[PDB]
C-alpha cells in the first residue's frame, strides 16, 4: 500500500495544522500555535478499495518560521493550498504559494481550500475566488472547526493519485 | 561542522526517512541553511555531492546570499558565482539522465540565475541576451532550458515584482526586457515555426504564455504567430492545452478597437482553432461528460482550458461573430461545445461556463431580436441548469464549548452562491421561453413518476430548480404550474414504497411550497393546511423530518406572518391564538432546540400585531409555559444554590432561558415586557451560577471547566448574557435600557467578572459589554467608567503573558476597548495616568500579535485615539499625551511595519504613520516634543537614529532620501504606501539605491 | 379562483401509509 507525500502550504493562521490535527485525533484546537518549519504527520484513510496513506508535510506560513521553504516540496506527489476567507491577504498570497510550489513540482494534483467558512463576516466572497481556474486546481470551501467539506480535499486527491474516480472513504 | 558526505546523509534522512530521526535531520538542515557562512559550503556541495536534494538546498543557500548580501561581495566573487551558476546549468543540460530526471534541480538553478540577473542585468551584464540566444544553437537541451530561463525572468520582472522590488528597480527591469524583447521574440518565433521536439516547443509556448501578460499586441497581430497557434499547435496532442492557454491570453490583449483588420484577425484565430478542434480533437457531438470522467492523459486539463478559452473569447467577441452571417455556424458550434462542457460533472468547470451563460442570457433578454439565433442553445441550457441545481440552504452541526450540539445555517458559501447564479440564469431563461421551461420541468417530473430517472438526488435537484423561479411566469400561469407540480408530487409520494422514499418526496413538497409565497398567501385555506401538515410532521421521528418541519414553519412565517395575526374570513380567531393554545401538544415530541425554533416562529408572528396591548397579551400567552416553570423553580433554586446541583434542574432552567432568547431574537424591541418579568430574578440566578462555577474552578483548576456540572452551569450563564445582549442590541427604547436595565446588569456582571478566577471568567461578558457600549454608551458615561475599572486590568493580566492563551478574551477585549474609545472616550480621560499608560501599553501589545483578529482592532484603536486627542484642542491632556506617547506610537508603528509578519495591518499602519507625521508637519502639535528647534527637525532626527539603529546596514544616504520622501508624501496615501513598500524591500538587503525614493517625482 | 382540491389532497400527505 503506497504512501503519498502531501505538502500543505499557505499563510499563517489559516488553519493548516488545526485541519490536520482534527483529521488525526478528532479534536479541534482553538489556539493558534504557529508551526516552525515543517511537521510531518502520517495520515491514513480507509477506503472501499483499501487503505490510502498520506505523509502530510504541514509547513509554516509565517515568514520568520518558514525554514527550508520550497525545499519542503521536493518529491511531493500532491498539495493543498490553504487560505482563510475571513482574511483577504491570505487569498492575495495564494498565487505566491502556488508559484513556489509548482516551480518545484510541475505536475501534481493541487487543491485550493478556503477555510473558516463558518465565520459570519466572510471577507473573501465566493465570486472572488477564481485563481484556481487557469491553474487547474480543485477548489473547496471548508471549515475545520465546523466540519464543512472536511474530507473532500483528501478525497479528491486520493482519487487522483489512485486513478480511481469511484473511491470512497469508509 | 558537517562535511559533504555527512550533509548528503542528513538530506537523505530528512527526505527519505521518518519519525523522530527525520525530525532531528530537519533541525540540522534548517540550522545549516540559516547559517550566514553556509554559502561557502555550497559550491562545494554543488561540485561534489551525489544528491540532487543536497544541491537544491545549496542553491537555496545561494539564493539567500544573492537576495540579501550580493553587494557586500567583491566584484571578483560576483563574476565567479555567476560563471559557476552558468556553467553548472550547462552541465546539467548536457547530461541526459540529469536533464531527464532532475528537472526540479535545473528549474531551481535557472531561478538562481534569474536572481543574479535581477542584481546584475543589464547594467553589468549587457551581453546576457545575445549570449543566451547564441548558446541556444549549441544544443536542443540548452535551447529548451533557455526557454525556462526566459519564462522565469518574465515572471520575476512582470508578474511577481510588485512588493519584491522597489518601484524604481521594477521599472528598470521592465524597460530593460522591453528593449531586448525583439531578439527574444525572434528566437521564440523561430523555434515555434521550425522546431520538432515537443518538449522544446512546449517550453517555448510556456514562455510565450508569460510574455503575453505584458508584450505589445503587434508581436501577435503583425507576425504570423496567430496562425501557428491556431492551426499547427492545436493539431499536435502535446501542445493543445498550452496553446489554448496562450490563445486565452491573446484574447485578453490590449488591442485597437476601431480596426477592421484586427477584427478579422480575431475572428480568424478563433475560426482556425474551432475547426482544428473539430478536425483533430473531437466533434461538437462528443460526450465530454463521459470523456472527462474517463480522464485519459491530460484531457481533464485540456477540457478545463477549452472552457476557459471559449468563455473568455466569447464574453469579449460574441457581437463580432454575430455581426456577419457567414460566421453563424462558427458562433453556434462554439456555443454547442460550451453546452457539452457544461454537462461535465466538475463544479469549478461548471461555474466557469455559468458565468458566460449569464452574460449571454442577459444579453438575449435585453435584445430579444437576437434570441432566435440561440433558441436551441437556450433550450438545451434550461435542461443543463435544471439538472445541476445545487442546494440553496446548508446547515452546520457543531458541538459548542459546553458540549451541546448546535445547528447553524451556512451563509455566503460557494454552494449558496452557485445556487444564486444558477437561479439568475434560469430566471432569465424562463422569461425567454416560459412554455419550454414549464415543459422541461413537468416532463422531468413525469420521469420521476414513471421511475425512469427516480432517485433522492434527482427529485431534490428538480425541487430546487422548480423552487428557484417564483415570480417569473405571471401570477396565473404560476398558479397552474404550481398546482400541477404539487399534485404530481402528492401522487408520487403515494406511489413510492417505504417511509424513507416518502419522506424525501414530502420534504420536497414542503420545500416547493415555501418557495412560492405569492401562491401561499393567495389562499388562506391552503396555507393553513400547509401549516397543520407541518405540525403533524413535528411528531414524526424519522430522521430529519422534525428539523425540516421546524425550518419550513419559520421560513413560511417569515414571509406570510400577516396572515397569522389577522382574523381571516370564516375563522373565529387569528391563527396565532390557535397556535399558542395548542403549543404544548404541538411541540411535545420535538427536541428542545426545535421547540425554541417554534417559539421563535411564534414571536415573528406576534411582532406583526400592530396594537401594543394585544401584542403584549399574545406575548404573555406565548410565554405562559416557560414562565410557569420559571416562577416555580428559579427564585427557589437561587436562594438555595444546592438545588442547582441537580443537573436536571440546570437543564430545565437552561431551556427556559433559551426559550426567552429565541423569542427575543425574533421580537426584539417588542420583547421588553417579558424580559422585565424575569429580569431581577434572572440576574440573581446569574450571580449564583457564576459563584458556583468560580468556586469549583478555584478548588479543582482547569479540568473543572470540562465537567458535566460546570458546563450546564456555564450554559445558564452564557444564555443569560445572550438574552440581555440580544435585547439591548435590538432595543428601540433606550431610555428604559439606561434607567431600568443597565445598572442592575453592571452591578451583577462586572464585580463578579473581576472576582472570578481567570479560568472561570467568560469572554461573553466582554461581548455583552461591547453591545451595551455600542448601543447606549453615549448615555451612560459613569457606567462606561465602571466597565473599564472592572474588566480592564484583570483581563489585560490574562493576555499579556504570552500571545496564545485565552484566545477569546484577547479578541473580545480589543473589541470592547475599541468601542469605548469611539463612543465614550471621556472614560479614558478619567483614568489615572498609570492606567492610561497601561491602555497605551495594551494598544501596542495588540500590534505585536500574529493574529489578524487582534491586530486589526489594535491598529484601529490607535488611529481613533490619535484622532480623539487631535480633536481636543491645544489643551493640556492633549499636549501631555503627545509629549508622553507620540514617539511610542511612531516607533511601535515602525516596528510592525518593518516586521516580516504584520502585513495584514499594512494599510492602517501606513495611515497611522501618515497621521502621526501630519501632526508635526502640519504644525498641529503646539508644544515641543523634546525634554527653538522645530518638531519637524526633532522628528527627522529621532527617525534617522531609530532607523540606523534598527537597520545598521542602511547608509545615511538611504535614510536621508527615505525620510525626505516620507515627509513630503504624507498627504498622498498611494504614493506614501509606495515609498513604504520600497523601504521594506531595501531593509532586506544591502546596498539599495537611495534614488529609489525619488520614483514618484521622476514620474 | 381557489385551491380547495389541492388543500384536501395535501392534507392526505402520509409518509406512514402502505399504498406504495
Ligand atoms: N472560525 C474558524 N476558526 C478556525 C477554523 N480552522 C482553524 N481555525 C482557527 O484558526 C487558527 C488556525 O491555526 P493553525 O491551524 O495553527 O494555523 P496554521 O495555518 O497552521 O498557521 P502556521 O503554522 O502559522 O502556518 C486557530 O486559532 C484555529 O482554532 C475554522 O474552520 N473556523
Ligand atoms: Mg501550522
Amino acid at each position: 500500500v503506497p504512501t503519498f507525500k502531501l505538502v500543505l502550504v499557505g499563510d499563517g493562521g489559516t488553519g493548516k495544522t488545526t485541519f490536520v490535527k482534527r483529521h488525526l485525533t478528532g479534536e479541534f484546537e482553538k489556539k493558534y500555535i504557529a508551526t516552525i518549519g515543517v511537521e510531518v504527520h502520517p495520515l491514513s484513510f480507509y477506503t472501499n478499495f483499501g487503505e490510502i496513506k498520506f505523509d502530510v508535510w504541514d509547513t509554516a506560513g509565517l515568514e520568520k518560521f518558514g525554514g527550508l521553504r520550497d525545499g519542503y516540496y521536493i518529491n511531493a506527489q500532491c498539495a493543498i493550498i490553504m487560505f482563510d476567507v475571513t482574511s483577504r491577504i491570505t487569498y492575495k498570497n495564494v498565487p505566491n504559494w502556488h508559484r513556489d510550489l509548482v516551480r518545484v513540482c510541475e505536475n501534481i494534483p493541487i487543491v485550493l481550500c478556503g477555510n473558516k467558512v463558518d465565520v459570519k463576516e466572510r471577507k473573501v466572497k465566493a465570486k472572488t475566488i477564481t485563481f484556481h481556474r487557469k491553474k487547474n486546481l480543485q477548489y473547496y470551501d471548508i471549515s475545520a472547526k465546523s466540519n464543512y467539506n472536511f474530507e473532500k480535499p483528501f478525497l479528491w486527491l486520493a482519487r487522483k493519485l489512485a486513478g480511481n474516480p469511484q473511491l470512497e472513504f469508509v | 561542522d558537517l562535511d559533504i558526505a555527512l550533509l548528503d546523509q542528513v538530506v537523505s534522512t530528512f527526505y527519505q526517512g521518518s519519525g523522530v530521526q527525520q525530525k532531528q535531520a530537519q533541525e540540522i538542515l534548517t540550522k545549516f541553511q540559516d547559517n550566514p557562512d553556509a554559502w561557502q559550503k555550497a559550491d562545494q556541495i554543488l561540485q561534489f555531492s551525489t544528491n540532487p536534494q543536497s544541491k537544491f538546498i545549496a542553491l537555496s543557500i545561494l539564493d539567500k546570499l544573492i537576495t540579501r548580501k550580493w553587494k557586500l561581495l567583491p566584484n571578483d566573487h560576483r563574476i565567479g558565482i555567476r560563471n559557476f551558476v552558468v556553467g553548472m546549468i550547462i552541465s546539467m543540460c548536457q547530461d541526459d539522465e540529469v536533464f531527464k530526471t532532475q528537472k526540479n534541480l535545473i528549474n531551481k538553478s535557472d531561478l538562481t540565475l534569474v536572481q543574479i540577473l535581477k542584481q546584475e542585468w543589464p547594467q553589468n551584464w549587457p551581453e546576457f541576451i545575445p549570449e543566451l540566444i547564441g548558446s541556444s544553437s549549441s544544443s536542443v537541451n540548452v535551447c529548451e532550458n533557455n526557454m525556462i530561463v526566459l519564462k522565469l525572468l518574465s515572471e520575476e520582472v512582470f508578474d511577481f515584482s510588485a512588493e519584491q522590488m522597489t518601484q524604481a528597480k521594477a521599472l528598470h527591469l521592465k524597460n530593460s526586457m522591453s528593449k531586448e524583447f525583439e531578439q527574444i521574440f525572434k528566437l521564440c518565433f523561430q523555434v515555434l515555426e521550425q522546431g520538432s521536439s515537443s518538449s522544446l516547443i512546449v517550453a517555448t509556448l510556456e514562455s510565450l504564455l508569460r510574455y503575453l501578460h505584458w508584450i505589445p499586441y503587434r508581436y501577435i497581430y503583425e507576425t504570423n504567430i496567430l496562425e501557428l497557434l491556431s492551426t499547427k499547435f492545436m493539431t499536435s496532442p502535446d501542445t493543445r492545452a498550452i496553446t489554448l492557454k496562450c490563445l486565452t491570453e491573446v484574447s485578453n490583449l490590449k488591442i485597437p478597437q476601431d480596426n477592421d483588420l484586427i477584427k478579422r484577425q480575431t475572428v480568424l484565430f478563433f475560426q482556425n482553432t474551432l475547426q482544428q478542434i473539430a478536425t483533430s480533437v473531437m466533434p461538437v457531438t462528443a460526450d465530454l461528460k463521459a470523456t472527462y470522467a474517463n480522464a485519459n492523459g491530460n484531457d481533464q486539463s485540456f477540457l478545463q482550458d477549452l472552457a476557459m478559452f471559449l468563455t473568455t473569447y466569447l464574453a469579449r467577441n460574441r457581437a463580432l461573430l454575430e455581426s456577419d452571417e457567414s460566421l453563424r455556424e462558427l458562433l453556434l458550434n462554439a456555443h454547442q461545445y460550451l453546452i457539452q462542457l457544461s454537462k461535465i460533472e466538475e463544479r469549478e468547470l461548471f461555474k466557469t461556463t455559468l458565468d458566460y451563460w449569464h452574460n449571454l442570457v442577459a444579453d438575449l433578454f435585453y435584445e430579444p431580436l437576437k434570441k432566435h439565433i440561440y433558441e436551441e442553445i437556450c433550450s438545451q441550457l434550461r435542461l443543463v441548469i435544471i439538472e445541476n441545481m445545487v442546494r440553496p440552504e446548508e446547515v452546520l452541526v457543531v458541538e459548542n464549548d459546553e458540549g451541546e450540539i448546535v445547528r447553524e445555517f451556512v451563509k455566503e458559501s460557494d454552494t449558496i452562491q452557485l445556487y444564486k447564479s444558477e437561479r439568475e440564469v434560469l430566471v432569465y431563461l424562463t422569461h425567454l421561453n416560459v412554455i419550454d421551461t414549464e415543459e422541461i420541468m413537468i416532463s422531468k417530473l413525469a420521469r420521476q413518476i414513471d421511475g425512469s430517472e427516480w432517485s433522492w438526488h434527482n427529485i431534490n435537484t428538480l425541487s430546487w430548480a422548480i423552487g428557484s423561479i417564483s415570480g417569473t411566469m405571471s401570477e396565473d400561469t404560476e398558479k397552474r404550474f404550481v398546482v400541477t407540480v404539487i399534485k404530481d408530487l402528492l401522487d408520487l409520494t403515494v406511489k413510492k414504497r417505504g417511509k424513507d422514499n416518502k419522506a424525501v418526496v414530502a420534504s420536497d413538497i414542503m420545500y416547493v411550497v415555501g418557495q412560492y409565497p405569492r401562491f401561499l398567501k393567495a389562499h388562506w385555506n391552503f396555507l393553513r393546511t400547509v401549516i397543520l401538515k407541518l405540525f403533524e410532521f413535528m411528531h414524526e421521528t424519522h430522521e430529519g423530518v422534525q428539523d425540516m418541519a421546524c425550518d419550513t414553519f419559520i421560513k413560511i412565517v417569515q414571509k406570510c406572518k400577516y396572515h397569522f395575526v389577522i382574523q381571516q374570513p370564516r375563522e373565529s380567531e387569528p391563527f396565532i391564538q390557535t397556535i399558542i393554545r395548542d403549543i404544548q401538544k404541538t411541540t411535545a415530541d420535538l427536541q428542545p432546540q426545535q421547540v425554541h425554533t417554534f417559539y421563535k416562529a411564534c414571536g415573528i408572528i406576534i411582532s406583526e400585531e400592530r396594537s401594543v396591548a394585544e401584542r403584549n397579551r399574545l406575548l404573555s400567552d406565548l410565554m405562559q409555559l416557560p414562565n410557569m416553570a420559571w416562577d416555580t423553580i428559579v427564585e427557589q433554586s437561587t436562594a438555595n444554590p444546592t438545588l442547582l446541583l441537580d443537573s436536571e434542574t440546570v437543564k430545565i432552567i437552561a431551556n427556559i432561558i433559551k426559550t426567552n432568547v429565541a423569542v427575543c431574537t425574533s421580537m426584539g424591541a417588542d420583547f421588553y415586557p417579558q424580559l422585565g418579568h424575569i429580569y431581577y430574578n434572572m440576574l440573581q440566578l446569574y450571580r449564583a451560577v457564576s459563584s458556583m462555577i468560580s468556586a469549583q474552578v478555584a478548588a479543582e483548576g482547569l479540568i473543572a471547566t470540562k465537567t458535566p456540572k460546570v458546563r450546564g452551569l456555564r450554559t445558564i450563564k452564557k444564555e443569560i448574557l445572550k438574552l440581555v445582549e440580544t435585547y439591548i442590541s435590538k432595543a428601540r427604547n433606550l431610555d428604559d435600557v439606561v434607567k431600568v436595565l443597565v445598572e442592575p446588569l453592571l452591578n451583577a456582571v462586572l464585580e463578579d467578572y473581576m472576582n472570578n478566577v481567570p479560568d472561570a471568567r467568560d469572554a461573553e461578558v466582554l461581548n455583552c459589554m461591547t453591545t451595551v457600549v455600542e448601543k447606549v454608551g453615549h448615555m451612560i458615561p459613569q457606567g462606561v467608567i465602571l466597565i473599564l475599572q472592572s474588566v480592564f486590568e484583570c483581563t489585560l493580566d490574562m493576555i499579556n503573558k504570552d500571545f496564545t492563551e485565552y484566545p477569546e478574551h484577547r479578541v473580545e477585549f480589543y473589541k470592547l476597548l475599541k468601542v469605548i474609545n469611539e463612543k465614550s472616550f471621556a472614560a479614558f480621560l478619567e483614568l489615572p495616568p498609570a492606567a492610561f499608560k497601561l491602555f497605551v501599553d495594551a494598544i501596542c501589545w495588540a500590534f505585536k500579535h500574529n493574529n489578524r483578529d487582534v491586530e486589526v482592532n489594535g491598529l484601529q484603536i490607535a488611529l481613533d485615539l490619535v484622532k480623539n486627542i487631535e480633536r481636543m484642542g491645544n489643551v493640556p491632556f492633549a499636549n501631555e499625551f503627545h509629549k508622553n506617547y507620540f514617539f511610542i506610537f511612531v516607533s511601535e508603528t515602525f516596528f510592525v511595519l518593518t516586521d516580516s509578519d504584520h502585513k495584514s495591518g499594512f494599510s492602517k499602519q501606513a495611515l497611522l504613520l501618515m497621521k502621526l507625521i501630519s501632526l508635526v508637519y502640519d504644525n498641529k502639535i503646539s508644544v515641543p516634543l523634546y525634554q527653538g528647534t522645530s518638531n519637524q527637525v526633532y522628528l527627522s532626527q529621532y527617525l534617522a537614529n531609530m532607523l540606523s539603529n534598527a537597520f545598521p546596514h542602511l547608509t545615511s544616504e538611504q535614510i536621508a532620501s527615505f525620510l525626505s520622501a516620507l515627509t513630503k508624501q504624507y498627504k498622498d496615501l498611494v504614493v506614501f504606501k509606495g515609498t513604504l513598500r520600497d523601504f521594506l524591500v531595501q531593509i532586506k538587503e544591502v546596498g539599495g539605491d537611495p534614488t529609489d525614493y525619488l520614483f514618484a517625482e521622476d514620474k | 379562483g381557489n385551491l380547495n382540491e389541492l388543500a384536501l389532497k395535501l392534507a392526505g400527505l402520509d409518509i406512514n401509509k402502505t399504498e406504495g
